[PDB]
């Protein structure tokens, strides 16, 4: 269960690294 | 008329299924290039 | 010709009402209902009748409800309620208050005590206006009938069985008193360990010792009447097939891709 | 002249406002064009700032200098004011602007004007606007005070949106029914909708937790304490923390009253919290007297904040209160003791007698809120031989919970992974 | 953030207990030991 | 028009699931 | 035969040109320098005659490549 | 409104076959509101349908598919909209009905589908009201002006008969026969149906009053009938047109596999000058010579 938690946060930050940079590539382009 | 809007529904339909699927599959992409 | 069918509605309405105010009283509310039909049961969002003769509908409506429980019967009395629920419930600005309906909802609230809906009986009590919950006495009794049962004083209801607002409520009381004595047995069931024949008399009120027996008879966990009844005593292994599963699930939501 | 002034650092942020509705109108055309239906969901998400800062004179310039694409339904927007989505957003402004300043009458004629569009119009990037729509229209009929139509349109629009495998139009149409039904107190066609209905798995947050919210209401009332209780906890884990200050009074007002009847005691810190001190303080005074165990001050408070009751609505329930205020004695009674006999439970909760001490903790055993057992061959409550729980599959149960629940967390987040290109 | 404009809307960590009114304990104390 | 699009985008759709497969497999190859 | 297996794949999608850069171009870009061959020469087969701008696109890069 | 049915399903309830046909028009009229709680009386009206009925046979079986319908089994929901039989009323604008229709034309397709590989004798019975339905929506679709899809329509539903009938009663017979080839060749995979469908355009075009002999030629050689296209290409040279027996000839060797240009000159072989340039286009000799000199 603790090796299940630490794999989902570390998912979980993955993602959030990944909408930002989607994010930033986008706005970047647009402008 | 009718049958065009039986159509449009599968339309509707199949495109949304297509449009996530090319999504997971984009993100497949990725994860293999990786 | 409308006029006429209406006129016509109200004579044999009156002949009821003058009949009794019991098999020819269910052919004649038989009649009544299928007059009704030709005329209509529920204006329905379109016809907007504003019906005195829609007022009338609901009045043969009350005295039907009232000869089904003289006959004791459960199912029409139900439908009846229904019918006469959605009537009161539905067109309150359109129709006139009808003084001669708290007495019936309060005879519903009764009747699902004793059937053992308590769910539905709160809706029922939901739906009903908050002030008279507690002004009336038809709709309160009910309440204080259920309000002692969930409390769990059932010698208190027993002995407030003999306050009845009007004799409508009638073998209600009767089909509670069995219900009252199920919830007992429950007890008995999943509590009360190793219980005595006097004291599950005593606690459970059958009805003469001689006819104690009763319950034992018919639910029967085995009493095995061994003197005391030992209540027949009613009340380690590892699930590995279900833990492998388990665990197999957990190996194969972790390699599948992704 | 600082009314001049003032009216030009006003046209200046109408300037600006009016930017940022382009902004969200070109991302409304980026999502139309492009895959990914959504980014109108980004639009949004300033929907509520951008209506609390909208103007008179900035929906009348609005209305004047766009529309200019086709069609002259401008007529129905200047005379008041004195594209597949586009059309909708903007008009989607005016009539929250139109609400803001309270005319229902051409509120409501505009919003049906907007519902016979969005009908019109079967296009699937537009399910999120129609839903915004659906909700505002629901709540101008509440301002109008009717909710009746609402009732039989809103149904079939949810037929429509079921019917069509959609997500944010299903919980918004069936969260604006429940509250119809719930306004109207239908709370048994309320129950059989939510029984043979299935809620979108995934839905934004704000309609899960009023979905919540309102289930929890209907277990509630229907003597499902124990689901009504975890599920509006939920609804209040759920709901935003800066904000929503009176569906969080209302959560907590409901969870305290449900919390009361399982028999438990809610934290002070509800209470204590200072944007729910006030509204609660009432519901403090019954908690205070529950736990006291003192019918006189119960009555007492019931008949000095009957008014708060109606205001909410929790009179069955609160009549339940005394049934699990007994309950809730007889719980601690058996928590605080192992072996205790019938006479010092009679003794401790007042009972008249212990043989009515004997039918309320069986009633206990009913409620499950005791898990002990009971001898009247000598007389006493026995309780269950507690057994040190780690030798037993309930820490498996438990972890395995849990473990499905993470690894499902990171199935959602690596497929939630996305790629523009 | 989304918000629900649709529902009308000490510095210590109190404790439940604390509220509870009762003799103070000295006054118990000497209850208990005249009686005792 | 209708019918044309329905089934190219029919087409579209299943090809996309076989390349969705072939990428399944092909990244099990990979890892391994 | 993982080469011959690409090729055959272009092969069987020449009949809708524009349909095979989006399968090889994954392959394109792989680790096995047969496969990257036949992925060259399924594109070519696939494409051919018909000057499309993403198969040439994919084609640089892998006309500059380590192996030969 | 009514805020409760619960009155109209007791109604239902009764036994009185007379209250029982108000109690479900009443029900029909309120299902848009009130499917939730009539759920779980369905089977009340389940039963109700199976019996004599006496117009009930006819009534609750159009409330039983809005019902399941409203619920979401459309499976149930089909086989009860079927049992209602005129009671559907197909043409008129309801979502309901919008639905109903396309789940049908769903089943129907798959069935059809599903079959024609399967033997000649072994094929699942079709439901007579279900065709009925079908073709009241091929109908429609031809009388609203609709020609095209109605081909499409037929080829979902594997059935050349109104493929044929739709194709041939329109306007732009050219256009529609071009756009069916371009179907046929393209996107339709199931080589039995294509050579079907083939079979029946060329049908077409010979049968129109001036054959598109070359779009005949070329189903033909997709058909790979070689004696039907010697058979075409000796009528063309006895009557008196020679540029198209040519261009035909020309089109044969540019597509047509060698094997089928062989066995097309031999059923030739089995003025005469023109049956032996022919023959000799069809092999081809002054097609790579013309290559050759360009």
């Amino acid at each position: 269960y603790l090796a299940s938690l630490i794999r989902s946060v570390v998912a979980l930050h993955n993602l959030i690294n990944n909408k930002i940079a989607n994010r930033d590539a986008e706005k970047k382009e647009g402008q | 008329s009718g049958l065009r809007q039986y159509y449009l529904s599968k339309i509707e339909e199949l495109q949304l299924i297509v449009n996530d699927k090319s999504q997971n599959l984009r993100r497949l992409q990725a994860q293999r290039n990786e | 010709t409308s006029g006429a069918v209406l006129q016509a509605a109200t004579g044999m309405y009156e002949q009821l009402k003058g009949e009794w105010n019991l098999s020819k009283c269910g052919e004649e509310l038989g009649r009544l209902k299928l007059v009704l039909l030709e005329l209509n049961f529920l204006p329905t969002t379109g016809t907007k009748l504003t019906k005195q003769q829609l007022i009338l509908a609901r009045d043969i409506l009350e005295i039907g409800a009232q000869w089904s429980i003289l006959r004791k019967d459960i199912p029409s009395f139900e439908r009846y309620m229904a019918q006469l629920k959605c009537y009161y419930f539905d067109y309150k600005e359109q129709l006139p208050e009808s003084a001669y309906m708290h007495q019936l909802l309060g005879l519903n609230l009764l009747f699902l005590l004793s059937q053992n809906r308590v769910a539905e009986f709160h809706t029922e009590l939901e739906r009903l206006p908050a002030k008279d919950i507690q002004t009336n006495v038809y709709i309160k009794h009910p309440v204080s009938l259920e309000q002692y049962l969930m409390e769990g004083s059932y010698n208190k209801v027993f002995l407030a069985k003999g306050n009845i607002p009007a004799e409508s409520y009638t073998f209600f009381i009767d089909i509670l008193l069995d219900t009252i004595r199920d919830e007992i047995a429950g007890c008995i069931e999943k509590a009360y360990e190793k219980i005595l024949f006097t004291e599950a008399t005593r606690i459970l009120f059958f009805n003469t010792p001689k006819k104690m027996t009763d319950y034992a008879k018919k639910r029967g966990w085995v009493l095995g009447p061994n003197n005391y009844y030992s209540f027949a005593s009613q009340q380690t292994t590892i699930p590995s097939t279900e833990l492998a599963k388990q665990v197999i699930e957990y190996a194969r939501q972790l390699e599948m891709i992704v | 002249t600082a009314a001049a002034a003032a009216e030009h650092s006003q046209r200046e942020l109408d300037t600006v406002t009016l930017e940022d509705i382009k902004e969200h109108v070109k991302q409304l055309e980026k999502a139309v064009s492009g895959k990914e239906p959504r980014f109108v969901l980004r639009a949004l998400r300033m929907l509520p700032s951008t209506s609390r800062r909208l103007n008179h004179y900035v929906l009348y310039k609005a209305v004047q200098g766009f529309f200019t694409s086709n069609n002259a339904t401008r007529d129905f927007l200047l005379p008041f004011l004195e594209l597949p989505e586009v059309e909708a957003y903007l008009q989607l402004l005016v009539v929250i602007f139109m609400m803001n300043s309270k005319r229902y009458k051409e509120a409501q004629k505009i919003s049906d004007d907007l519902m016979q569009k969005i009908s019109t119009q079967n296009r699937r990037a537009l399910d999120l606007v129609a839903a915004k729509c659906y909700y505002y229209h629901a709540r101008v009929y509440e301002f109008l005070d009717k909710l009746d139509v609402v009732r039989s349109f809103l149904h079939a629009r949810l037929r429509t949106a079921t019917l069509r495998h959609d997500a944010d139009g299903q919980a918004t149409l069936l969260n604006l029914l429940l509250r119809n039904y719930l306004h109207y107190s239908l709370y048994d066609q309320a129950e059989k909708l939510v029984s043979k209905s299935v809620f979108p798995e995934q839905a934004n947050n704000n309609e899960w937790a009023r979905y919540l919210y309102y289930t929890g209401r209907i277990k509630a009332i229907q003597l499902e304490y124990s689901e009504a209780r975890r599920t509006m906890t939920n609804a209040l884990r759920k709901a935003p923390q800066h904000t929503a200050v009176g569906f969080k009074q209302t959560v907590h007002k409901l969870l305290i009253v449900v919390e009361l009847l399982l028999g438990e005691i809610p934290d002070r810190l509800q209470f204590r919290q200072p944007s729910l001190k006030r509204s609660l303080m009432p519901y403090f005074l019954l908690t205070q007297a529950v736990r006291t165990g003192n019918l006189a001050k119960f009555n007492q408070v019931l008949d000095q904040f009957g008014e708060k009751f109606q205001a909410d609505g929790t009179y069955t329930l609160i009549i339940r209160l005394r049934h699990n205020v007994i309950k809730t004695g007889v719980r601690m009674i058996s928590l605080s003791y192992s072996r205790i006999s019938l006479a010092d439970i009679a003794q401790k909760l007042q009972l008249d007698s212990p043989e009515d001490a004997e039918f309320i903790v069986a009633k206990a055993i009913r409620d499950g809120v005791i898990e002990a057992s009971i001898n009247h061959e000598k007389g006493y409550v026995q309780s269950k031989e507690m057994i040190d729980i780690y030798s037993t599959r309930e820490p498996q149960l438990a972890f395995h919970q849990r473990i499905s629940f993470c690894l499902d967390i990171h199935n959602m987040s690596v497929k939630a992974m996305r790629f523009p290109p | 953030d989304d918000e629900f404009e649709e529902f009308p809307a000490h510095v210590w960590e109190d404790n439940w207990d604390d509220d509870n009114v009762e003799d103070d304990f000295s006054n118990q104390l000497r209850a208990e030991l005249e009686k005792h | 028009d209708l019918y044309s699009r329905y089934k190219k985008l029919q087409q579209e759709l299943e090809f996309l699931e076989v390349q969705e497969e072939y990428i399944k497999d092909e990244q099990k190859n990979l890892k391994k | 035969v993982r080469r011959a297996a690409v090729e055959s794949l272009g092969f069987i999608l020449f009949r809708t040109p524009e349909q095979c850069p989006s399968v090889v171009s994954l392959l394109s870009e792989s680790y096995n320098p047969h496969v990257r061959y036949g992925a060259a020469m399924a594109l070519g087969i696939c494409c051919a005659g018909t000057g499309n701008k993403e198969a040439i696109n994919l084609l640089e890069p892998m006309t500059n490549d380590p192996v030969n | 409104m009514i805020t409760s049915a619960a009155g109209i399903i007791s109604l239902l309830d009764e036994d009185e076959p007379q209250l029982k046909e108000f109690a479900l028009h009443k029900l029909n009229a309120v299902v848009n509101d009130f499917w939730a709680e009539i759920s779980e009386s369905v089977d009340k009206i389940e039963v109700l349908y199976e019996d004599e009925g006496f117009r009930s046979r006819q009534f609750a079986a159009l409330v039983a598919s809005k019902v399941f319908y409203h619920l979401g089994a459309f499976e149930e929901s089909l086989n009860y909209a079927l049992g209602a039989g005129d009671l559907f009323n197909v043409n008129d604008n309801s979502e309901y009905v919008e639905t109903i229709i396309a789940k049908c034309i769903d089943h129907y397709t798959k069935q059809c589908v599903e079959n024609a590989d399967l033997p000649e004798g072994e094929k699942k019975p079709i439901d007579q009201r279900l065709e009925g339905i079908v073709n009241k929506m091929f109908q429609r679709c031809l009388d609203d002006h609709k020609y095209k899809q109605a081909i499409g329509i037929a080829l979902e539903t594997r059935r050349l008969d109104v493929f044929e009938k739709t194709i041939l009663e329109s306007n732009d017979v050219p256009g529609m026969l071009a756009y069916s080839l371009k179907l046929c060749m393209s996107l339709m995979q199931n080589k039995q149906f294509r050579n079907k469908v083939l079979r029946v355009l060329v049908k077409i075009y010979m049968n129109l009053e001036k054959p598109d002999f070359i779009n005949v030629c070329q189903c033909l050689i997709f058909l790979d009938d070689p004696q039907a296209v010697s058979d075409i290409l000796e009528k063309l040279v006895k009557e008196d047109n020679l540029l198209m027996a040519y261009q035909i000839c020309f089109d044969l060797y540019e597509s047509a596999s060698q094997q089928f240009l062989s066995s097309v000159i031999q059923n030739l072989r089995t003025p005469k000058d023109q049956t032996l340039k022919m023959i000799k286009i069809l092999s081809g000799e002054m097609a790579i010579e013309l290559h050759l000199q360009f």
